């Protein structure tokens, strides 16, 4: 594949082998590997796997020590906007949600809502999307 | 005239004109030294017959202290001076004197004072230069002179020397300028190019006279003609004189240049192109290159004056512009130039904007060439192309990451194979770690293949039978022999003449290897520093030689091989050819003690792998070997396993272990393992909750029990305790002291055995007793609890201190013992001041140490201090009469450099005051070494020897300086409350000059200094960093007085902010001071407006010159290559040290650069924290990266593999985690250094400086700790590091700082 | 006592788990053959080729302990080493060439090469072949 589809699960290999620098490598490559600056795709299975590789970054981010709220709100919008359908992108925005609610609250539960009823009409849209997830989204 | 005698009277007779090991060691050091080369061979066989008569004392004296011996240094010089021979045979006797001396650690080598390859610069414009025309005289002499004795050759020549002797006088300034001797008598004697080359032009010289009679028509100069004229009758009656005539004949052509000419040369530039006669006319294009570099040195004179020369450099510029860099770095490759085609594949890149990806196929040919451990891989992860999968095995081969992998390359091969050779490295990746089984059917497969590679892989299958030392094995070395040898081939050839018992016709091979040795020697010749990229090599060859020694006792100093291995320095290449040595030692030997010995040297080399990590491997090479068990080498085999994963599971199954090895006896070592074994059981016991931590406590007293001798097992309890006495406080603090001190009297007797970890550790120990005793005069002003009861536990642990005194020695203490008693100064004193009488004990140990701690005192009221230093020099005036004199000629001495730090181009200060040059000139103040950071630094303590190691050796050892005085008008630099810097004459006579500024304070740069190169001491033992092979520049100020510090200049120093006006200077771009200032940013910038606004001042401001100013560094494409490295040495790791410390914010004029290599500097970085950062401007990048700067480092790329290397020191340094948190404790602790920037405090602190100390644990994690919530990966800290240099609006935050556009 | 009985038992139950329970319970570490069926429950192919290289390393009279260490080239599933292991196999072999051949033939079916299934077909082994022989039906 000019995609990187193996050679971006050989980055979720390197997640495996669980160095973040170097899976934050392998995420780059991705991206380049698709394009250097790839649109998401036409096809609609390559554009899934450009948000995969988009909810993978965001995974990154929560390893990394250092990472942006707001760009890993971006990335899941990202992920979302190249599947509204696919569970594996609503699923990824739900588990950034729920970590971004407990920053929302910052140890309040008053000070959490707003961002919590965005994040549950995520959830609702992640179990639609798909039920692999849909258990865990339930509780 | 000194020279070895076989008469001890003839030498005596000789010695009273003239007029105890190491002294005959210094009469050998002038001895290897050699007027005659004759001579030096008798010499050569003397000394090593003089390493042999030193024996084990030899040994003795090469270990002593960690650092290196002096008279090793010595040796090292010798070493230097050693197997460097024209005769292959004196080469060769030199190289087996360095054998039987071994192979030092290069970090353990500590010569980098020796001028070594730095010297004033060889070029000259020339025939005006007297050089010049004593080179043609040069050329005439030898193969001229030469073809001078043939009559066809002659003719010519004797018209050549006739116009030589025209050209120049032979007298008698000229005669004095000329070597004359046998040269002045052949004086009176005297008295663009297709056809080059390629068909007449032939080899070289032929082509020359072709060049020769169009170069005499091209000058313009008909003086450069007839200098051509008779340089080309030379030319036909010398190859080399036509070679050297070729250079001359391109100035000239440089200075008058034909168009058919200029034709001519881009007809040289196609003939090179076009290119045994290939490799002289590569080395003919090199010389047109050298050329080429002659001229840009006449177009430098050009530049430097201010028309027809600026139009000859235009010329010159044109030929270049002819001359495509890419296409050279082609021929280059070709040339196999190495760094130096690298240099001409940078300048092509700089000459023309080129893809990345092209660019990058080229780099990652370059890589090959350049072998950088990185090599390829460093350049692919530079390359934003993914890998042709060919181009991916040769990354993973620049990785070498060995093991997994291997067989995918062969998987590659497999695909397709259109190389047997490339079939060989996948057989190579087949041998794996030494693995029998696999070569014996990759040699079956091999033999069904026709190759010279095949052949090759017999040779391998011949190693591997030198693994097997069977005879069977030596049958299938006879298969191998009678076919090319590889050099490791040669060595397997060696194994099979010790089955041949050939003994001194084996020899005679041993001598043939040592040949194929010598070839890598003549590689090895090269620019200083070039001897740790060969050590390796020279390693192999010093195995070559403990394998003669084997050779000795087959046929029938100390030579233990372990001896020799530990002296050699270890790196996980190399301690895998180190083990195959042992191994191959132990298979020679026939003893079944032998065999247990090779299970032992398994064992050894399992030790070696578990520093090399490939744990899996190492599990492996214990299956390899085996047999001669030892329950706690099956335990340790199992610990390195438990290291890498289940450390846990491992020390379950090392209890079993322990349970088969003990039932009773102590068995010697094995005792003292059980112990260790009981201190990973410890280790283990803190990793698991259900592990008790007092059940912990109790295994810790049994290991104590094992050995009470060994300090690690007590230095490795009390690291516990004292992990146990904070956890038992809970932070309680209040009662403390009395576990403390049971916890310090296992550091003391920890410390008593002696460590080089202990030191370390006792430090750290120390400044906890000192914090407990200011703790104790806290509670006793308090009234808390009882102050009695406090103090009650106070007067034991003094007590406990005045014992461990006792046991302590005050060069063991060394460095650590000052640094602790700026700190140890205190209101309360009472029995610290007597802990403080006993620092002063140490203070008249060692008289400069004494000094030191004396101009602190001077700087502070210090009423209390200098009550204790009366004190001290009452106990010195006990300790001797000259004792107390020498404190009072130091006091003077302290007062004439008060003089020189009130400082009231050149000013005589000396000459506008008697007194003080009086002073200079009086001995009677005793001799002082000038101030050094190495000088200032204690000579570690051997870790051979754990007690008195610091003992025997100097607690600081250098040579010592004896102050000659100072001249009567010093230069001084000018600067708002300027340094002013004068230099002593040196007892060696060097003189540097040190200034000591107001506002600046020496002691506080003094503990900076003292936390500095405590990394580089610990590089040293680093193989990684041993493989950078960097030193750490560490500054030394000396200035008693708080107000002004003094620092001798640096030599070659460069302010990163002057060489940047420099680089503005020679762009002759010109930025107004005025027009920055027109530049306006709001105090309120808008953040995006003032980046925007910056970034595009910043590119007009500063094109980047860095390359520029690397290649005016070095002449040499590959001296260039090697400043670059310098460069890459520079900031890297020590810049993140102080990214990690977060202590730094040296200003870019502040910084400075070594002119000949360099080398990045941090000046008067006074903020520690960012507290400088938090104060007005924040920059975000831990390390100031100028784009121009990082351009210059990057040469094609600006990233740096070798700073992601620097990056992984960083985690070494994070690694000695333990180290680094004594020193961080110690920057706080010391009442002269300010936590929070003595007259307040005869006998700083800063809340923040405490959270700071939490910060720098914190930087150890790794751990973002700014982020929200949040996980800590040292390589991404890197990137991250890399990424906050690199935005733009991290720049925009920070205000003035570096302050640079690029 | 037990324990040889039960080394023997674990071959019977082909049960990693009650293999695993075996190590732990033994008082003295398998070595050599004892460590091979230690190394089998442990199922990590690098500490088998290590295994394989020490048993041969201390004699190499099976075929069988070959074998083992060509499934540790099965694992390492690389075409170019399964040949290289293959040749070597057949010179080793002189007693039993083509015992591991089958081995090779799974290995040709891997290279997918009918020329490769060529050599492997010229040999004959009266044996199941296991899916090998199912190749050679493959092959034509
Ligand atoms: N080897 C050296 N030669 C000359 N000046 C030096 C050297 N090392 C440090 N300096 C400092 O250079 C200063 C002169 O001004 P600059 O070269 O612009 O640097 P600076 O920023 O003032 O340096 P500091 O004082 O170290 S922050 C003096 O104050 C010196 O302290």
């Amino acid at each position: 594949s000019r995609l990187a589809e193996l050679y971006v699960e050989r980055a979720k290999w390197l997640w495996s082998k669980g160095d973040v620098h170097q899976a934050l490598i392998v995420l780059q490559k991705g991206v380049e590997l698709c394009f250097p600056e790839n649109e998401t795709p036409p096809e609609g299975k390559n554009m899934l796997i450009h948000g995969r590789a988009m909810l993978l970054v965001g995974r990154f981010m929560e390893e990394t020590a250092n990472f942006e709220s707001n760009a890993i709100m971006k990335k899941y919008k990202d992920v979302t906007a190249c599947l509204p359908e696919w569970e594996d992108g609503h699923f990824y925005l739900a588990k950034y949600y729920d970590k971004l609610m407990p920053m929302v609250t910052d140890n309040k539960m008053e000070k959490q809502g707003d961002l919590i009823r965005y994040i549950v009409l995520h959830f609702g849209r992640s179990l639609q999307y798909g039920n692999q997830f849909i258990y865990q989204s339930m509780p | 005239f000194l020279p070895d005698h076989p008469e001890l009277k003839k030498i005596k007779a000789v010695l009273q004109e003239y007029r105890d090991l190491q002294t005959t060691l210094q009469l050998s050091m002038k001895a290897i030294q050699h007027e005659n080369v004759d001579v030096r061979i008798h010499a050569l066989t003397s000394l090593k017959e003089t390493l042999y008569k030193n024996q084990e004392k030899l040994i003795k004296y090469a270990t002593d202290s960690e650092t290196v011996e002096p008279i090793i240094s010595q040796l090292v010089t010798v070493l230097l001076k050693g197997c460097q021979d024209a005769n292959s045979q004196a080469r060769l006797l030199c190289g087996e004197c360095l054998g039987e001396l071994g192979a030092i650690d290069p970090g353990r080598l500590d010569f980098s004072t020796t001028e070594t390859q730095g010297k004033d610069f060889t070029f000259v414009t020339g025939v005006e230069d007297s050089s010049f025309a004593y080179g043609l005289l040069m050329e005439l002499t030898r193969a001229y002179l030469a073809y001078a004795d043939n009559s066809r050759a002659q003719d010519s020549a004797a018209y050549a020397i006739q116009e030589l002797l025209s050209i120049y006088d032979c007298r008698h300034q000229l005669w004095r300028r000329f070597p004359e001797h046998v040269r002045e008598i052949l004086e009176p004697h005297l008295n663009k190019k297709p056809i080059y080359l390629s068909k007449l032009g032939s080899n070289f010289a032929e082509w020359s006279a072709s060049w020769a009679g169009y170069l005499i028509t091209k000058v313009r100069h008909d003086l450069a003609s007839k200098i051509f004229t008779c340089c080309s009758i030379m030319m036909k009656h010398d190859f080399k004189v036509t070679i050297y005539l070729l250079p001359h004949i391109l100035v000239y052509v440089l200075l008058g240049c034909n168009q058919e000419d200029q034709q001519e040369v881009y007809a040289e530039i196609m003939a090179v192109l076009k290119h045994i006669a290939s490799d002289l006319c590569q080395l003919s294009t090199q010389t047109v290159f050298s050329m080429l570099d002659h001229l840009t040195q006449w177009a430098r004179h050009k530049f430097q004056a201010l028309t027809v020369d600026y139009e000859d450099y235009q010329s010159v510029t044109r030929f270049l512009d002819l001359i495509p860099q890419d296409t050279l770095a082609v021929a280059s490759f070709r040339s196999k130039a190495y760094t130096r085609a690298v240099m001409h594949f940078e300048s092509f890149i700089t000459e023309k904007k080129q893809n990345i990806q092209e660019h990058l196929g080229f780099l990652q040919k370059l890589y090959a060439a350049m072998h950088e451990p990185d090599g390829v891989a460093g350049v692919s992860a530079i390359r934003k192309a993914e890998p042709s999968l060919k181009e991916q095995i040769l990354e993973h081969e620049s990785l070498g990451l060995l093991r997994d992998a291997t067989a995918c390359y062969d998987r590659a091969i497999q695909l397709e194979p259109d190389q047997i050779i490339h079939y060989h490295g996948v057989v190579k990746s087949m041998l794996g770690l030494g693995q029998l089984s696999t070569v014996i059917t990759q040699v079956n497969g091999v033999h069904a293949n026709r190759s010279e590679w095949t052949d090759e892989l017999n040779t391998y299958r011949v190693e591997a039978a030198w693994k097997l030392s069977q005879w069977d094995l030596v049958e299938n070395y006879l298969a191998a022999d009678g076919k090319s040898t590889t050099w490791s081939v040669r060595l397997g050839q060696l194994l099979l003449s010790a089955k041949k018992r050939d003994i001194t016709a084996f020899y005679d091979s041993l001598k043939l290897v040592r040949a194929e040795q010598i070839v890598p020697l003549s590689a090895a010749s090269f620019e200083r520093g070039s001897y740790q990229r060969g050590y390796e090599y020279i390693v192999r060859l010093h195995m070559l030689c403990e394998l003669e020694h084997s050779i000795k006792p087959l046929f029938q100093d100390s030579l233990n091989w372990v001896a020799r291995l530990e002296m050699t320095q270890n790196s996980y290449r190399a301690k895998e050819p180190i083990l195959a040595l042992r191994r191959a030692l132990l298979s020679l030997n026939k003893r079944p003690d032998y065999n247990e010995m090779v299970g032992e040297c398994w064992l050894q080399s399992a030790r070696v792998a578990r520093k090399a990590g490939h744990h899996q491997t190492a599990y492996n090479a214990l299956l390899n070997a085996g047999e001669s068990r030892l329950a706690e080498l099956y335990v340790e085999r199992a610990k390195w396993l438990w290291s890498k994963g289940d450390v846990h599971q491992a020390l379950i199954v090392l209890q079993k272990g322990v349970e088969l090895c003990f039932p009773t006896p102590p068995e010697g070592k094995n005792m003292l393992i059980h112990g260790r074994a009981m201190l990973l059981v410890g280790r283990f016991m803190e990793e698991t909750a259900n592990f008790e931590s007092n059940a912990i406590m109790k295994k810790y007293k049994d290991v104590t029990a094992c050995l009470p001798e060994w300090e690690d097992g007590h230095f490795y309890l009390a690291k516990y305790y004292d992990k146990l006495m904070p956890m038992v406080t809970d932070n309680k603090m209040e009662k403390q002291g009395d576990l403390i001190r049971y916890i310090v009297l296992h550091f003391g007797r920890s410390l008593q055995y002696g460590n080089q970890f202990i030191y370390q550790s006792m430090p750290r120990m120390l400044t906890l007793w000192l914090d407990y005793g200011t703790k104790a005069y806290e509670w006793e002003k308090a009234g808390r609890s009882d102050r009695v009861q406090m103090r009650n536990d106070l007067g034991k642990i003094n007590k406990v201190i005045t014992e461990h005194t006792n046991y302590l020695a005050p060069y063991q203490f060394l460095t650590a013992f000052s640094q602790l008693i700026s700190r140890i100064c205190h209101s309360h004193d009472e029995v610290f001041v007597v802990l403080m009488e006993i620092i002063a004990k140490v203070f008249l140990a060692y008289p400069q140490q004494a000094m030191w701690m004396m101009t602190a005192v001077s700087k502070s009221s210090y009423p209390m201090r200098v009550n204790r230093c009366k004190e001290i020099l009452n106990k010195a005036i006990h300790m001797k009469k000259s004792l107390e004199k020498f404190v009072g000629d130091a006091t003077r001495l302290t007062d004439k450099l008060l003089e020189l730090c009130n400082k009231p181009s050149t000013l005589s200060m000396s000459t506008h005051f008697k007194m003080l040059k009086k002073l200079v000139e009086e001995a009677t103040f005793s001799e002082i070494l000038i101030p050094l950071q190495s000088v200032m630094i204690p000579t570690l303590p051997s870790i051979l020897g754990t007690h008195a190691n610091h003992a025997s050796h100097e607690p600081f050892p250098g040579h010592w300086a004896y102050i000659a005085g100072f001249d009567d008008m010093v230069e001084i630099l000018a600067s708002l409350q300027k340094p002013k810097k004068i230099s002593l004459k040196g007892s060696d006579g060097k003189f540097y000059i040190m200034m000591c500024k107001p506002k600046d304070d020496l002691r506080k740069d003094c503990r900076l200094m003292e936390f500095n190169s405590l990394i580089n001491k610990c590089l040293r033992k680093d193989a990684e960093s041993r493989r950078r092979e960097l030193h750490i520049r560490t500054y030394a100020v000396i200035p008693l007085n708080d107000e002004c510090g003094i620092i001798e200049w640096v030599n070659n120093t460069a302010g990163l902010r002057p060489i940047l006006t420099k680089l503005y200077k020679e762009k002759g771009v010109y930025m107004t001071g005025k027009e920055l200032r027109q530049c306006m940013l709001p105090k309120s910038a808008a953040l995006s407006e003032k980046l925007k606004v910056f970034r595009e001042f910043l590119l007009p401001r500063h094109p980047p010159i860095f390359h520029e100013w690397f290649l005016r560094t070095f002449p040499d494409p590959t001296s260039w290559y090697s400043s670059r490295s310098a460069y890459c040495r520079s900031t890297a790791v020590m810049s993140m040290v102080g990214y990690i410390l977060g202590l730094g914010d040296r200003h870019g004029e502040n910084i400075l650069f070594d002119s000949l290599t360099g080398e990045c500097v941090h000046v008067d970085f006074n903020c520690l924290f960012n507290k400088g950062e938090t104060f007005e401007v924040p920059e975000i990048v831990p390390f100031r990266l100028t784009h121009n700067m990082v351009n210059g480092m990057g040469p094609m790329g600006t990233e740096g593999l070798f700073r992601r290397a620097c990056e992984v020191t960083m985690r070494l340094m994070r690694d000695q985690r333990e180290p680094l948190m004594s020193v961080l404790k110690t920057f706080l602790h010391d009442p002269l250094v300010e936590w929070s920037k003595h007259s307040k405090a005869p006998l700083v602190v800063n809340e923040k400086a405490k959270t700071h100390v939490l910060d720098i644990e914190q930087r150890l994690q790794g751990v973002i700790k700014t982020r929200n919530r949040v996980p800590l990966s040292i390589e991404g800290h890197v990137h991250y590091l890399i990424q906050e240099a690199t935005d733009e609006n991290l720049l925009c935050q920070m205000y003035l700082g570096w302050t640079p556009y690029m």
